């Protein structure tokens, strides 16, 4: 049956639920006006990790049992993270204390770093040479240099944000500077709304399949 | 009569529902066709005319100098 | 198939 | 090894850096605004031998 | 029923030549991913600065010759 | 207090049993709790239809809350005026982000009475979350008639809407139509799901039903088969369908051989349950049968295949 | 050990991950869990079949509130061959829709009026007074949910109830009511209206 | 093919085979035929078809009594296509033909000359009773068991053989 549990949280994932460890601070004493309703302040601690991040829910629940009705709700909470990635979830693991949405965020903000990793190592591999990046967990540059006109260059962003509601928005940024080689050479308007631009690009194909043709488009003039 | 009011709130109903799905489909047709290649046929041949906002690579290289001591931290 | 059997 | 060389090479190439850095006061108002340490993208020398003495020892031992 | 017959008329035949224009439209191609942030490209937008900057990321670039490159084997041996 | 009112409220007041005559004048507001203990509610049924329904002409009853009142009883007495299942389908698109109890209120009796221009609409939003329309029928050359109303059970914002199967004219249609266009829909379909009890239609159609020694059996091997494949097609807590659940067979018998089937049980996925173990039915009892409510029907229309 | 030190991690995924799932023979049970911030009250128990075209066996995803049981179904038609990406676009209806119910059971008497709702709290209508300096007017403020994932609300009305243009106060109060119900839910702003409106001043016309 | 003398007997063991389509009737049959505590060890046997899954160590069968429910015309046709495959050895004495449901009348799928001829044209004995009432099965009980005690040879003067010339 663990093994099925162990299944169950590889397909159902809940995302490597691995070192779990829930104590109890049994909070039923008579300083609460013991004839009025009860309270018990549980607490957990659950060291888990992503496909490569990790957390530990060092986790107080206050579980409010009234004498008819059951109200649980969570007083106390201590998530082991990681830093820039979860630099926007630190609102969050500060507006779950002003969870369920932390693992509905990560739940969701890895599959945002699984379609930043896997598609940066899509275009450093499938078509290198010229696509250099800035090879980091949270480092979204990736160099471009044409050839024929000398000296234009382009970056693009592919930035995280998580609101305070828990959807992730995937920000794609196009952080544009052609140097003063050819800046003025190519004289046209397609760098000016390049920042827009590629919000339509991404509409025009996927948004890996934006990239890889902005990539394919942008520095093979000079192959053909 | 009655009954033709029913048909043809039946027909309007389904009219509407099929009016509802052709503009949503005009609109998500004239914002990719019309605006997509005059953006993307534009700028990609733009980038290829250019080819073939001082700030933004200085963000960029100070995010990479950062990232030199969050990977010694790392 | 619609089971008829 | 290449990237011990590299890391040879950085050893060096992390004291050039250190200096300028610190010459370069225009750079220095980066990460000292609420509008950059939020919104632009939100004393490392014994960091930088720990990145050479644990990255020498690591790499060779990977 | 009639406008809207009007409607389903004039905006089918419409979209017929629509999509004829957008078979054109995808012969031009030939040769919430955007709807969320369609507004940070005003960011982007976001003299004396520009210039000293640039001129300390010129110096920042030999800096960034041992510096990015240590990055981008330090996090290559992280990623292998 | 007032034609085919008061005396609709009598036929109504007397409909409803003694044990709870409280429960339902209660939740119908008309008589506060100051007009309850006026009338006693223990001594006699004719005492009581007089008495009461003289609270009401004092309190001058209007035909907008004496079909309320129908409503109410019904509310307790679902379990008769046998109910089709209306299914609406929303084409490509958001849900409806406005089903405003008032607005729908309002899509659906300006609707009705666009065409149907003399019908008695009478909502009661459920504490269930589901609108319970009753509709008195009649066309503009009629009143409309109270005594054989169509109650349509609209749960709010589920395409499911049932529908009292009354008299199935020439208003269902219109009934269908009013329904998927008050609420923001664009077709109406009947499911052809047809039974007498609306708390088993509303588990079925929203799936919310299954949420010695001496004695040496020779065929141990066989009665044990039969009650394990009898667990895995009724699995637990069978909704009680107590329908004619009608197989019109169109199949050649091995051109076709029309046939009507119609089982009839007071409670009959039960009755299905106990038929294989029973030694009536063979242990894998016919996906026809076991699949009543995994295909949310009852009133088959089988061909060959 | 193992029988303690791992059969907790089904208590621990009962109160965490919103997506606790029972090992149900031919199906696993997923009992959803949902919650709001830090309280949390309900779950939901969508029910499935494991057999490869994905039938799901009998849910309980809310049928009295059933857009999530419309997303139960009709977001199969949009995302259900990732139960991956299901059960955090699902995890997001119950834990919206469930937020919104609880949006709501807070209010019991600042409002007048009932909280006229929808399932899922689709449109939290209620006529309820805030009367910040007694002036009464007002606003029948009408929550209008255009997305069932965001918590907050998307399009917010609080209208004047049927009552001319009003002095500035008023006027700012309805755009503070707009931007304080648009970034924040009532849960923290009705307990915090009545900490702000401060007496609980009640009317005089309305 | 279930034959008589194909296993050996017990000691005081007479193993009776109740055959019938409906089994919580020979459930209730055999309950009242093991109530009485008779001389005799009843390891009784149920049954719905004579083809009876080949599974050794089963006792040296004593009586097939063919509950045939008169309600019921497949309890006929089950024992009709299970009346095929007893020994032709088995049918002169360890063979009755019980019918559940007479009496009734009213149910009866199958009119009784019907099962009369069946359990003339086989030669055996043939008692009625009505088995869903246990004033009229444990004095049916009592008579399976005390032809039982016949067939099974317990009492020490009349055979299985010499039954169905007493019951013709």
């Amino acid at each position: 049956h663990l093994e099925s549990e162990l299944s169950f949280l590889s397909t159902l994932t809940g995302i490597n639920i691995r070192n779990h460890s829930k104590q109890t601070e049994d909070l039923t004493s008579t300083e609460m006006t013991e004839k009025s309703i009860r309270k018990v302040l549980q607490r957990h601690r659950l060291s888990g990790n992503c496909h490569m991040v990790t957390f530990q829910l060092e986790f107080q629940i206050l579980e409010i049992q009234n004498k008819e009705r059951l109200s649980s709700a969570v007083t106390d909470l201590n998530i082991i993270m990681e830093p820039t990635e979860c630099s926007e979830l630190s609102e969050f693991v500060s507006r779950a204390e002003e969870l369920f949405m932390f693992f509905r965020s990560l739940h969701f903000f890895v599959e945002w770093f699984e379609y930043r990793k896997r598609t940066f190592k899509h275009l450093k591999e499938k078509y290198p040479d010229a696509v250099y990046l800035s090879e980091g967990p949270s480092s979204c540059s990736m160099g471009i240099r044409s050839a024929s006109r000398p000296g234009f260059e382009l970056v693009i962003v592919w930035r995280i944000q998580i609101d305070e509601d828990g959807k992730v928005f995937p920000k794609l940024d196009l952080l544009t500077k052609v140097p003063q080689r050819a800046l003025e050479l190519d004289k046209n308007r397609a760098i000016e709304t390049a920042p827009l631009s590629f919000r339509t690009l991404v509409g025009l194909l996927g948004i890996e399949a934006a990239l890889e043709s902005l990539i394919k488009s942008l520095c093979a003039e000079e192959n053909n | 009569k009655k009954r033709q009011r029913m048909i043809e709130v039946q027909d309007e109903l389904l009219r509407l529902e099929p009016q509802l799905k052709q503009l949503q489909t005009k609109y998500d047709e004239l914002k990719e066709r019309k605006s997509s290649l005059r953006n993307a046929a534009y700028f990609l041949s733009n980038l290829k005319q250019l080819y073939q906002y001082d700030s933004s690579s200085l963000p960029a290289l100070l995010f990479k100098a950062r990232t030199l001591l969050g990977a010694e931290s790392h | 198939e619609f089971i008829i059997d | 090894d290449e990237f011990m060389m590299l890391l040879s090479k950085v050893e060096k190439l992390s004291e050039e850096i250190m200096e300028i850095m610190q010459n370069l006061s225009s750079i220095q108002a980066l990460e000292g605004s609420r509008e950059l340490e939020n919104l632009i993208g939100i004393f490392l020398k014994r960091e930088m031998q720990k990145t050479k003495e644990l990255m020498t020892k690591v790499n060779k031992q990977k | 029923v009639e406008t809207t017959e009007l409607m389903t008329g004039n905006i089918q035949s419409l979209k017929n030549k629509i999509q004829i224009l957008a078979s054109e439209v995808e012969e031009e191609e030939e040769r919430k991913t955007l709807k969320a942030p369609t507004l940070q490209k005003e960011i982007l937008a976001l003299q004396n600065a520009l210039l000293k900057d640039l001129d300390i990321l010129h110096n920042s670039s030999q800096m960034k010759s041992m510096s990015t490159f240590i990055e981008e084997a330090y996090k290559k041996l992280d990623a292998s | 207090m007032d034609e085919t009112v008061a005396e609709f409220i009598k036929r109504t007041i007397l409909k409803i049993p003694m044990n709870e005559l409280t429960t339902i004048l209660k939740a119908w507001d008309f008589l506060s709790e100051n007009q309850l203990q006026t009338v006693n509610f223990r001594q006699r049924k004719e005492s009581v239809v007089q008495h009461l329904i003289h609270l009401c002409e004092e309190k001058r009853a209007s035909i907008s809350d004496a079909a309320l009142l129908d409503i109410i009883y019904m509310q307790f007495h679902q379990h008769q005026k046998v109910w089709e299942v209306f299914q609406m389908s929303k084409g490509p698109g958001e849900d409806v982000d406005l089903f405003d109890m008032k607005q729908f209120k309002n899509s659906f009796k300006k609707i009705l009475q666009r065409a149907l221009k003399n019908v008695t609409v009478s909502f009661r939003e459920t504490e269930e979350n589901a609108v319970w329309i009753r509709i008195a029928w009649g066309t503009q050359y009629t009143k409309p008639n109270q005594y054989k109303p169509t109650y349509v059970v609209y749960y709010s914002q589920t395409p499911y809407a049932f529908t009292s199967s009354s008299m199935l004219r020439r208003n269902t249609p219109l009934l269908g139509q009013a329904l998927t266009i008050a609420s923001k829909h664009h077709q109406i379909v009947k499911m052809d799901l047809r039974s007498r009890y609306l708390d088993s239609l509303k588990a079925i159609v929203f799936k919310q039903y299954n949420q010695d020694s001496r004695i040496i059996h020779e065929n141990i091997v066989e009665k044990e088969r039969v009650q394990r494949i009898t667990q895995e097609t009724f699995g637990d807590y069978p909704q009680p369908q107590l329908e004619f659940a009608q197989y019109k067979l169109e199949t050649k018998f091995k051109e076709p051989l029309r046939c009507l089937i119609k089982f009839s049980s007071p409670h009959l996925l039960e009755a299905l349950k106990s038929l294989a173990p029973a030694g009536i039915a063979d242990a894998p009892l016919s996906p026809l049968l076991t699949c009543i409510p995994n295909k949310r029907m009852n009133y088959f229309k089988i061909r060959d295949k | 050990e193992e029988k303690l030190e791992n059969v907790k991690a089904i208590l621990q995924a009962y109160h965490f991950t919103g997506l606790s799932g029972k090992l149900t023979s031919r199906g696993v049970c997923v009992c959803i869990s949902t919650a709001f911030e830090g309280n949390l009250l309900d779950s939901y128990f969508v029910d499935l079949v494991i057999q490869k075209p994905l039938r799901i066996h009998h849910h309980s995803v809310p049928v009295f509130i059933p857009l999530e049981e419309i997303a139960a179904k009709y977001l199969q038609t949009n995302i259900q061959h990732f139960l991956f990406s299901l059960c955090e676009y699902l995890n997001a209806y119950s834990g919206r829709k469930y937020q919104a119910d609880r949006l709501q059971s807070d209010f019991a008497a600042l409002l007048t009026g009932p909280l006229q709702r929808n399932p899922l709290c689709n449109l939290l209508s209620f006529t309820y007074k805030l009367d910040p300096g007694g002036q009464s007017f007002p606003f029948c403020a009408r929550l209008l949910y255009k997305d069932l994932t965001a918590t907050l609300p998307t399009d917010v009305t609080v209208t004047c109830q049927g009552v001319e243009v009003l002095s500035t106060s008023w006027e700012e109060q309805r755009a503070s009511h707009e931007t304080l119900f648009c970034t924040k839910p009532l849960h923290q702003v009705f307990a915090s209206f009545t900490r702000k409106g401060e007496k609980l001043d009640m009317s005089l016309v309305s | 093919v279930l034959r008589p003398l194909d296993k050996l007997p017990g000691l005081n063991t007479a193993t009776i085979l109740l055959v019938g389509t409906e089994d919580a009737l020979l459930q209730q049959l055999a309950d009242s035929m093991l109530k009485e505590d008779c001389a005799s060890e009843l390891k009784v046997h149920l049954a719905k078809s004579l083809p009876l899954p080949s599974s050794v160590n089963r006792p040296r069968i004593d009586l097939i009594v063919f509950v045939v429910n008169l309600h019921s015309k497949y309890s006929l046709q089950n024992t009709e296509e299970s009346l095929r495959h007893v020994d032709a050895s088995f049918f002169l004495g360890k063979v009755c033909f019980l019918a559940t449901g007479a009496g009734r009348e009213s149910h009866c799928s199958i009119h009784r000359h019907t099962v009369v001829k069946l359990a003339h044209t086989y030669q055996s004995p043939l008692l009625y009773c009505d088995l869903e009432v246990e004033g009229f099965r444990a004095t049916m009980a009592q008579r399976l068991v005390r032809v039982l005690q016949i067939c099974a040879g317990h009492v020490p003067g009349v055979s299985a053989l010499n039954l169905l010339s007493l019951l013709r």
